[PDB]
């Protein structure tokens, strides 16, 4: 048996402009086991229709899911993908950093 | 032709505080998903996810429904084998992965096949390169092994990969030429931002390429500075393309001493990059 | 097209 910590990485489709439609991505890869839940959050609050991935893995085993919601990326709207996973404590939250 | 495979990756896991057990299985032709299996569906069905596959007529869906189904109810069973092989507690939930597939060589000729299997996230039993053997990671493995080479599973799956692998990958790659045979290369950039008072960090981008496969390398002098790069992993756009980035520390007002090497098979020929 | 013989372990 093995269980190995979900890698988040929260970005954008395209590369981010203010006022210009777009998607919000939070793409968690190299878990196991398979259950996982994900929300994306704007300002703190989950997002409603948020769609993913169907479930698959890689080479080495390990599962990947891609999360996904249409947005309008703003100045002063905060984003954040919140993950929980067996190997976690509690939920994990990543920002979304425009330049990462 | 080009390299190109069919994989199939399925997933059942057993859900012992639900009394019962999942399996999905989703189709791939290189990076690209187009069916889906999920027996918690209403109606559980192979299932299209790429808008390629759509056309395939109803005896098509029917039978891949038929055969999925199958495999899913074969794969429960064996879920409820390998908990007797290692001895293991009702109370636990385990995992068994499968992934199978064929692969076409440079110029469209069959290469290579596949058909291994993974318990609890660790290698179980694989069929080895030649299709004629198989490779038991342990003693449970092992007794599966003496079945499968019992029953000649071997033999079966070669003529499945010869056959009916290849034959569905080219009718695939037909159906969805205008996306799956064009490779698109990378779209690049070179940040810098000072990082501290002692470092600058470089970042190499590639985005909205495909297929996924890349190869972005900073180098000093003709000389691969792998061990002090970060790489993030290849992270997939939602749109068919993909995203790359690596980053290196280097010495202000060095930055010029440095260039990112991208190589992808929709390029020309290699790209060297610098901050400009 | 999915495989149609799934082997019992």
């Amino acid at each position: 048996m093995i269980q190995r910590t979900p890698k988040i990485q929260v970005y954008s489709r395209h590369p981010a402009e203010n006022g210009k439609s777009n998607f919000l991505n939070c793409y968690v890869s190299g878990f196991h086991p398979s259950d996982i839940e994900v929300d994306l959050l704007k300002n703190g609050e989950r997002i409603e229709k948020v769609e993913h991935s169907d479930l698959s893995f890689s080479k080495d085993w390990s599962f990947y899911l891609l999360y996904y919601t249409e947005f309008t990326p703003t100045e002063k709207d905060e984003y954040a993908c919140r993950v929980n996973h067996v190997t976690l404590s509690q939920p994990k939250i990543v920002k979304w950093d425009r330049d990462m | 032709m080009g390299p190109h495979s069919l994989s199939y990756f399925s997933t059942a896991v057993s859900r012992p505080d639900r009394g019962d057990s999942r399996f999905i299985a989703v189709g791939y032709v290189d990076d690209t998903q187009f069916v889906r299996f999920d027996s918690d569906a209403p109606n559980p069905r192979m299932e299209p996810r790429a808008p390629w596959i759509q056309q395939e007529g109803q005896e098509y869906w029917d039978r891949n429904t038929r055969n999925v189904m199958g495999s899913a109810q074969i794969n429960r069973v064996n879920l409820k084998t390998l908990r007797g092989y290692y001895n293991q507690s009702e109370a636990g939930s385990h995992t068994l992965q499968w992934m199978y597939g064929c692969y076409l060589g440079p110029d469209g000729l069959l290469l290579r096949g596949y058909d291994q299997f993974a318990y609890d996230g660790a290698d179980y039993l694989a069929l080895n390169e030649d299709l004629r053997s198989w490779t038991a990671a342990d003693m449970a493995a092992q007794i599966s092994k003496r079945k499968w080479e019992a029953a000649d599973a071997a033999e079966h799956w070669r003529s499945y990969l010869q056959g009916t692998c290849v034959e569905s990958l080219r009718r695939y790659l037909q159906m969805g030429k205008d996306t799956l045979q064009r490779a698109e290369p990378p779209k690049t950039h070179v940040t810098r931002h000072p990082s501290s008072d002692l470092g600058v960090t470089l970042r190499c981008w590639a985005l909205g390429f495909h297929p996924k496969e890349i190869s972005l390398t900073w180098q000093r002098e003709g000389q691969d500075q792998s061990q002090d790069m970060e790489l993030v992993e290849t992270r997939p756009s939602g749109d068919g393309t993909f995203q790359k980035w690596a980053a290196l520390v280097v010495p202000p007002g060095e930055e010029q001493s440095y260039t990112c090497h991208v190589q992808h098979e929709g390029l020309q020929e290699p790209l060297t990059l610098r901050w400009d | 097209e999915f495989e149609d013989l799934t082997f019992l372990a």
